[PDB]
């Protein structure tokens, strides 16, 4: 599984190779709509459910549902080369993503369907892409080893900051819009300052590769899986492991936090996804 | 006539000026950003600006007094 | 009933003058109809630096606090150092200090530690390039603003090092009639534990909003590394037009702060300067306060300096107020001839001071 979206509660997702689109709860567990897209990699919710936002390595992106039948809409050739991640905005009604034709493009919710209305170049292929949940500025992850941070009024290029020495592969930005935090393949995310730009700790853990981070939203903590089946979750104020998970056997490919406490769920290579929750 | 306008003791140091037409605060002072920049997107108007020893310290006190008596 | 005054505005310019001039000066209401009235903290510092500074001068304030007796000493000057409070950073502190330097006993040799620059104040570069040559025009030979730790806005914890080693026994009288020929446009750009490339997202804005014209722009890059970056980060711009001929100088700064882009941060003070440059006559307009001081504390004769009809407005009038009650000089406004721009010459006659603290 490649990517995994969850509602506030009640309904999660687990995104494949095949397509597989499996909707799940965490009380019956069985999955409830099974389709069949493609070489699907990245994904996100509509903010009231029942409707799925979905890319793939090949050029295309689609959007799906619950209810009623499975492919809504689909617009192949939105990026001409594979495409890596997507956002919703704080809202739900813009559709950033970004893809390794050095673009990354905006999309409109309109009635059902999409709509394109403005694409940026960048000077590299880029491969991650987080937007704050108050739409305050977007991050782009750039494997000529960059983080290029942009506003959403304007996109007048706020930020470009750099200094991980392999392409960072993960971005998330803070609850309430203070700080970001980094994590590349060698080990080594960093928590960043977010009025100039200033490296706070970069601190290293996940001793092969960092694949995903991800933020706890209520107060400033975050989680961090690794490539070596181990997930551990940090605190933003004195930096220390607080906690370390080592329940996987495999690659950790990626893993989503829930919105209600914090309430997580990761999924491994190992095919197996699992759900962590307090104490 | 702004000679005494300046060094008459009652009226108000902005009266004074718009009848002629807070120094912690070092800076000079400014308008707004936008408009400025927008008058100044060419700015041709600054090109008008743009581009023995005995007898040696006498002269120059002498030619002091002489500058200083004609404008006495 | 000897020198009254009102209010704390150009507060520093009337202490100042009450010890260039030796005599005593009283100030009330100082913010009298206020919830916390009174002399706030940056300024009751400033008045024991000048305690610092001085010798014999005794200070007394009221129980009110808004009230302040100032008898005058002698400027002794000489060595010290000095933590400033961080209400208010070390250009309001440097800048009257600035002119009343150059004629005590010893060397003035005084170090500032706390907040380097903010907006509403002086930055050292700012200081320095764009006041210290005015200074060397005036007379002085040897001043100098070493920078030797840089601070930073809310923590600061920077350190400047204003030394001034030329005694002069008084300011040599001025002579400037003509619009300066400015040949250079310099500048510089310093940045605090930050990022490098925010210092050429600032110069390629900046010059390429300026890069239209024939002038020669060189605008130089400094970051800090190390424990010369201050304690917070911070990054700020500076530029100076840079007449040669004769050695005038105009200039303007900016800091950026949270969210400061800095291509329009570098558009600013661009803009700024230019407003600057074409606003101002032989002087900068921010400048003026130390030039029409040092003009009133020349040799007893007249010193002609242009401005133009934009520079007079409330503060040179508040200026001139000043000295008209502090040792009560006229300043004569003469108008140029030719009326294309409408030049006031500005003669001043010096008051005949000497210092007169210098072991001979």
């Amino acid at each position: 599984v490649r990517s995994i979206d969850i509602s506030d509660d009640n309904k999660l997702l687990a995104t494949a190779s095949n397509g597989s689109l499996k909707i799940w709860n965490i009380k019956t567990h069985k999955c409830i709509r099974t389709f069949e897209c493609g070489y699907a990699l990245t994904c996100k919710f509509l903010p009231g459910g029942l409707l799925v936002i979905l890319g793939t390595r090949n050029g295309e992106l689609q959007l799906f549902d619950l209810a009623s039948s499975s492919l809504l809409d689909t617009i192949e050739d939105a990026h001409d080369a594979a495409i890596w991640s997507l956002d919703l905005t704080s809202d739900g009604k813009r559709l950033v993503t970004g893809s390794a034709d050095k673009t990354v493009k905006f999309w409109d919710f309109k009635v059902l369907k999409l709509h394109h209305d403005t694409t940026l170049e960048l000077t590299d292929d880029i491969l991650c892409v987080r937007v704050s949940p108050d739409d305050r500025y977007l991050a782009i992850s750039l494997l000529d080893n960059t983080v290029k941070v942009f506003f959403l009024d304007s996109m007048k290029f706020y930020l470009s900051l750099y200094g991980h020495k392999l392409p960072v592969l993960s971005i998330d930005i803070s609850f309430d819009s203070k700080m970001i935090i980094t994590s590349s393949a060698d080990k080594n995310i960093k928590i960043w300052g977010l009025d100039f730009g200033d490296c706070h700790k970069s601190l290293f853990a996940h001793q092969d590769s960092i694949m995903n981070v991800k933020f706890l939203p209520q107060s400033h903590n975050f989680f961090s899986c690794s490539k070596d089946a181990v997930v551990k979750y940090w605190d933003g104020e004195k930096f220390e492991c607080i906690q370390k998970l080592y329940a996987h056997q495999s690659e950790v490919w990626a893993l989503a936090v829930a919105t209600d406490g914090g309430f997580v769920v990761s999924s491994s290579h190992d095919h197996s996804i699992r759900i962590w929750e307090e104490t | 006539n702004i000679g005494k306008l300046i060094y008459m003791d009652n009226i108000s140091p902005e009266e004074c000026i718009r009848r002629w037409r807070d120094l912690e605060k070092f800076v000079p002072y400014f308008d707004t950003f936008e408009k400025l920049a927008k008058k100044w997107k060419s700015v041709d108007a600054i090109k008008e600006r743009f581009l023995t020893w005995y007898e040696l310290q006498k002269a120059k006190i002498s030619k002091q007094l002489e500058i200083n008596n004609i404008e006495y | 009933k000897y020198t009254t005054f009102q209010g704390s505005q150009n507060f520093r310019l009337r202490i100042v003058l009450a010890t260039l001039s030796g005599k005593p000066i009283k100030i009330e209401k100082i913010r009298s109809g206020d919830l916390n009235p009174g002399l706030k903290d940056y300024e009751v510092s400033f008045l024991r630096l000048i305690e610092s500074v001085t010798n014999g001068s005794v200070i007394e304030i009221s129980y009110t606090g808004t009230t302040v007796i100032y008898r005058p000493g002698i400027i002794v000057g000489g060595a010290s150092t000095h933590i400033c409070p961080s209400s208010k950073p070390v250009g309001y502190f440097v800048e009257p200090m600035l002119y009343l330097a150059p004629f005590s006993k010893k060397k003035f040799s005084i170090l500032f530690k706390g907040i380097t620059a903010s907006h509403n104040d002086a930055g050292i570069e700012a200081i320095k390039w764009g006041l210290m040559p005015v200074m060397e025009k005036f007379g002085v030979r040897e001043c100098a603003l070493h920078t030797l730790k840089r601070g930073s806005p809310p923590l600061g914890g920077g350190e400047v090092h204003l030394v001034v080693d030329s005694l002069i026994a008084q300011p040599i009288t001025m002579h400037e009639i003509d619009r300066p020929i400015i040949s250079s446009i310099t500048g510089v750009a310093y940045s605090t534990r930050v990022s490098p490339s925010l210092v050429n997202r600032m110069i390629d804005g900046a010059k390429k909003v300026l890069k239209n014209l024939q002038c020669e722009v060189n605008i130089t890059a400094d970051v800090w590394r190390g424990e010369n970056s201050g304690k917070s980060p911070g990054w700020g711009i500076t530029l100076v037009a840079q007449s040669k001929q004769k050695g005038w100088s105009y200039f303007a700064e900016d800091i950026g702060d949270a969210g400061s882009i800095p291509e329009e941060l570098g558009e600013k003070v661009a803009c700024q300067l230019l407003e600057e440059i074409s606003k101002s006559a032989a002087v900068g307009r921010n400048q003026l306060p130390l030039a029409i001081v040092y003009m009133v504390i020349g040799k007893e004769d007249i010193g002609r300096l242009r401005i133009n009809k934009e520079q007079i407005d409330e503060r040179f009038i508040i200026l001139l107020r000043d000295i008209k009650k502090i040792f009560n000089t006229e300043v004569f406004l003469k108008p140029v001839d030719e009326a294309d721009n409408e030049d006031m010459i500005a003669t001043i006659k010096g008051i005949g001071f000497t210092n007169t603290s210098k072991k001979i």
